[PDB]
DNA sequence: CAGTCCCTGTTCGGGCGCC
RNA sequence: ACAGGGACUG
RNA sequence: CGGCGCCCG
């Protein structure tokens, strides 16, 4: 018997009915066994074909975890309670959180069952448990409590958790706590040992004030950018400075200083590609002039937090894949490039799903948003199998993409 | 005083409006006067009552006909209190496959008799019900009554019914785990692997839990029936079918003949293994009218003969063995055609199937594999909610070739090799560095907007050049055309450079079959040259022998 | 700038296969 | 029916 | 009249 913040569909907009998509035996049995267990906790309850709501659901064994952790696609809710979180209440994200040499990422999400939900809203938490071959019809529940996963539920929240921090802070003011949904980031420059202490210690903190928390360590301070390098050639084909000169004219588009105009005259007659052309003096300077604008920062591309955040994937070959986020064209706010990730060399769209996690994840410890995805993969490969490899307890935003390789000259 | 069977599922109103008050519309005179009858028969089951003022509602009447009855079902329209309803959760999200169900030793079902009379409409709902039908013809103006039941044609009852039925179900199921149910509309079809009596005695058991709550189930019941027909199908607890399957032999040619045709073929090859569509699939191309007269060409009927051929002798399904793998092997079988069976036990097959869906302007045999695969993958994961071992017309080398070099992300699960041809090839492969020693042609085309007119052609290291004029075309078909040409025109091993971002993109993506002719001759050009390599340089930098040739061109 | 087309690939209005 | 990308219009 | 599955603007 405590109180129950109200909450809204912000106006106009309906709850979600989304559709919920085809599981395996496997994670059916997960599911059933997670929320009979969730009922008899009155975590959740079941439901009638008077609720005409659904968000999907489905399971995953987060990274390195042999226990089922169950996973509600919210995503349609979050965009339909959005004004709730967004514009009433904001959340400051930590500049220095990136700075921290490490960061560890501990989920919190169950102490949201705690807070119960208004009553009035639980309608729209609606989600069905699918049967095989339908040969059942679905288990329809909805939730009682707060959430995992839908927005407000870290938001709500936020009073209770800042007290049950605020001790923390207080003892350790030089630590660094951020949080982000299901899950809370904290980090701090001490060495790996202690470090770890502290993380068990702070465990402790919101073990005693009621939690269960079943490495996730990160080093932001390590992270690096991937530039963008003109290549270091011995003797230059022809097809070399076509090449050459057709990046360059690219990276003029991100970087206006730039002039092919020497290395195009280098090309002037018409010659076989194979042929060996060296290099005159006016064009090695223009080069390594050129050489030299790629060194440097990009003039005005900078974070606007109103902004969405845009992160593209490209798929580079041989266990490579090179990532850019930005909010606006050739305005980049980060570049990068993954490898010898799991599945390399053998299932792609498992090391993509990989990829999309990565970078939503320094997207998060960056600026504190999940960004919108540009997959490199057709849309129903990507259903079915992103469904396969999931490890993380958050869902960015996808749309699929088709483009034979002229921007792939992102990396040599 | 009236009763109370089972537990009432709350229904509100789509918020903001209210319910209806219409005027009547046609339905046949004759049997209608049998429902004044019927009507105070319900007065005294419960299913009916009446209130002078408190209702300003009325409704129509629009009916569906059913064949195979020895006797008359009546109906009212809701349509406008329908429309004003809340919504629901929709019950049956579709049915399932006969390939999913395990085999069941016994198979029984029980069909509920007043089923949607037999479910209490909500209390307070129950207002809105109030209609009008005429009596015979008619003589006096009338009187009227409201509902106590899930209404003929009303939203709820499907919605409300499917989930009463369960929540009663739920209780006799968890007391009896290893007994297996189904519930279409209002048959109940019970299964299990005990012995045939004991079945019985849990099936007579049930008759009894479903009349503890108000469900009737007669003995018209049948153990002797099976198999039992059900859309389409043939269902026997040890083996299953479609229902017999009736194929047009008439001379005579209509687009809407050709159309049930394939229809039925591809319902058909749900079982039987190796329908063919496609060339059937080419009369239908836009048409106009369904009605109008075409000619079956040689292929399409000598397809249609091998599969007349297949239909011929008879076929039965397996049902599932949840100890046992899952096996599905794709054959490839020609013109962007491909077929699939999935067994456990070789030779007993679960189920076959086609994937016939050229999908894109360009495409291949490697693209078109991993389609056949991802298809096949999700429908077993619908059904059997699991992917299987994939017998695959393709060498791991081919395959690895494939997914290794392409830009996108693709992808086969756990797969094994089947030397079963003809075997998936890539046709030609894009070399991946320049070719010493060959002719390196600079190619360019372009047309004009306005007249659609221009010319294609190209300049080469060895002074070797080309123009040529082209009437009724576009920029990009003139790229292609050019780099066409420079293929025509050069040895075995050829260096192309081309600065068409749209041509490289087709090119590169190495396609061996297109809906494009032009494509379908570079292709094949491509084909028979030992090297190639596809360049790019962008247009009007002033490049190479690449300002050269777009100077020919543009004049 | 906007404003034109040329080419390509996923959501909704026609009809057949199963209720 | 809708969108993305190319290219041409002063 | 609908649901479910393919084929044409
Ligand atoms: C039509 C249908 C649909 C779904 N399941 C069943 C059936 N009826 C059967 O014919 C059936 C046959 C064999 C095994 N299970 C069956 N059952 C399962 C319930 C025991
Ligand atoms: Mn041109």
């Amino acid at each position: 018997p405590i109180e129950t913040v109200p909450v809204k569909l912000k106006p106009g907009m309906d709850g979600p009915k989304v559709k919920q998509w085809p599981l395996t035996e496997e994670k059916i049995k997960a599911l059933v066994e997670i929320c009979t267990e969730m009922e008899k906790e009155g975590k959740i309850s079941k439901i009638g074909p008077e609720n005409p709501y659904n968000t999907p659901v489905f399971a995953i064994k987060k990274k390195d975890s042999t226990k089922w952790r169950k996973l509600v696609d919210f995503r349609e809710l979050n965009k339909r309670t959005q004004d709730f979180w967004e514009v009433q209440l904001g959340i400051p994200h930590p500049a220095g959180l990136k700075k921290k040499k490490s960061v560890t990422v501990l989920d919190v999400g169950d102490a949201y069952f705690s807070v119960p939900l208004d009553e009035d809203f639980r309608k729209y938490t609606a989600f069905t448990i699918p049967s095989i071959n339908n040969e059942t019809p679905g288990i329809r529940y909805q939730y009682n409590v707060l959430p995992q996963g839908w927005k407000g539920s870290p938001a709500i929240f936020q009073s209770s958790m800042t007290k049950i921090l605020e001790p923390f802070k207080k003892q350790n003011p030089d630590i660094v706590i951020y949080q982000y949904m299901d899950d809370l980031y904290v980090g701090s420059d001490l060495e790996i040992g202690q470090h770890r202490t502290k993380i068990e210690e702070l465990r402790q903190h919101l073990l005693r004030w009621g939690l269960t928390t079943p490495g996730y360590e990160l080093h932001p301070d390590k992270w690096t950018v991937q530039p963008i390098v003109l290549p270091e050639k011995d003797s230059w084909t022809v097809n070399d400075i076509q090449k050459l000169v057709g990046k360059l004219n690219w990276a003029s588009q991100i970087y206006p200083g730039i002039k092919v105009r020497q290395l195009s005259k280098l090309l002037r007659g018409t010659k076989a590609l194979t042929e060996v052309i060296p290099l005159t003096e006016e064009a090695e300077l223009e080069l390594a002039e050129n050489r030299e604008i790629l060194k440097e920062p990009v003039h005005g591309v900078y974070y606007d937090p109103s902004k969405d955040l845009i992160a593209e994937i490209q798929k580079q070959g041989q266990g490579q894949w090179t990532y850019q986020i930005y909010q606006e064209p050739f305005k980049n706010l980060k570049t990068g490039k993954y490898a010898r990730m799991r599945g390399a060399h053998t299932n792609d769209v498992k090391q993509l799903t990989e990829a999309v996690q990565k970078i939503t994840t320094e997207s998060i410890v960056i600026w504190g948003k999940t960004p919108k995805f540009k997959l490199p993969i057709q849309k129903e490969t990507w259903e079915t199998w992103w469904t396969e490899y999931w490890q993380a307890t958050w869902i960015p935003e996808w749309e699929f993409v088709n483009t034979p390789p002229l921007v792939k000259l992102w990396y040599q | 005083v009236p009763i109370s069977p089972i537990e009432t599922v709350p229904v509100k109103l789509k918020p903001g409006m209210d319910g209806p008050k219409v005027k009547q519309w046609p339905l046949t005179e004759e049997k209608i006067k049998a429902l004044v009858e019927i009507c105070t028969e319900m007065e005294k089951e419960g299913k009916i009552s009446k209130i002078g003022p408190e209702n300003p509602y009325n409704t129509p009447v629009f009916a569906i006909k059913k064949k195979d009855s020895t006797k008359w079902r009546k109906l009212v329209d809701f349509r406008e209190l329908n429309k004003r309803t809340q919504d629901f959760w929709e019950v049956q999200l579709g049915i399932p496959h006969p390939a999913g169900l395990k085999k069941k030793k016994s198979v029984t079902v029980l069909d509920v008799g007043d089923a949607y009379f037999s479910v209490p409409l909500d209390e307070d709902f129950r207002k809105y019900t109030a209609f009008t039908i005429p009596s015979i013809n008619n003589e006096t103006p009338g009187i009227r009554y409201q509902y106590n039941v899930l209404p003929q044609g009303w939203k709820g009852s499907p919605a409300i019914f499917q989930s009463s039925m369960t929540k009663i179900l739920e209780p006799f199921k968890k007391q009896n785990p290893d007994i297996v149910i189904y519930q279409y509309m209002d048959d109940l079809y019970v299964g299990s692997d005990l012995e045939i009596g004991q079945h019985r005695t849990k099936i007579e058991e049930l008759r009894q839990h479903l009349l503890r709550w108000g469900l009737t189930t007669p003995d018209k019941k049948h153990q002797k029936e099976p198999p039992f027909l059900w859309m389409g199908y043939e269902l026997h607890p040890d083996k299953w079918t479609v229902q017999p399957i009736v194929l047009p032999e008439k001379d005579s040619w209509t687009v809407n003949d050709i159309c049930k045709l394939v229809g039925k073929l591809n319902w058909a090859s749900q079982i039987y293994p190796g329908i063919k569509v496609r060339q059937l699939s080419k009369l239908l191309r836009g048409t106009k009218a369904l009605t109008e007269v075409i000619p079956l060409t040689e292929e399409a009927e000598l397809e249609l003969a091998e599969n007349r051929e297949i239909l011929k002798e008879p076929v039965h399904g397996v049902y599932y063995d949840p100890s046992k793998d899952l096996i599905a092997e794709i054959q490839k079988q020609g013109q962007g055609q491909w077929t699939y069976q999935i067994y456990q036990e070789p030779f007993k097959n679960l189920k076959t199937g086609k994937y016939a869906r050229m999908r894109g302007a360009h495409t291949n045999d490697v693209k078109q594999l991993t389609e056949a695969v991802q298809k096949i993958t999700t429908e077993s994961i619908v059904i059997w909610g699991k992917t299987p071992k994939f017998k695959l017309p393709i060498q791991k080398e081919t395959w690895e070739t494939w997914w290794t070099e392409y830009w996108q992300a693709t992808w086969i699960p756990e797969w094994e090799f089947v030397n079963t041809p003809p075997l998936v090839k890539l046709w030609y492969q894009l070399e991946k560095e320049p070719i010493v020693g060959a002719e390196t042609f600079y190619v360019d085309g372009a047309a004009n907007r306005e007249t659609k007119l221009g010319k294609a052609g190209y300049v080469t290291n060895k002074g070797r050049q080309k123009v040529v004029p082209l009437t009724n075309t576009t920029n990009q078909k003139t790229e292609l055309q050019a780099i066409y040409l420079a293929l025509q025109d050069s040895g075995l091993e050829v260096n192309i450079v081309t600065n068409s971002q749209y041509a490289l993109g087709i090119i590169q993506a190495q396609p061996d079959k297109s809906e494009s002719e032009l494509v379908n001759q570079i292709i094949e050009q491509l084909i028979k040259k030992e090297k190639v390599y596809l360049a790019w340089v962008p247009a009007h930098k002033g490049i190479g022998g690449n300002e050269q040739v777009d100077k020919l061109v543009s004049a």
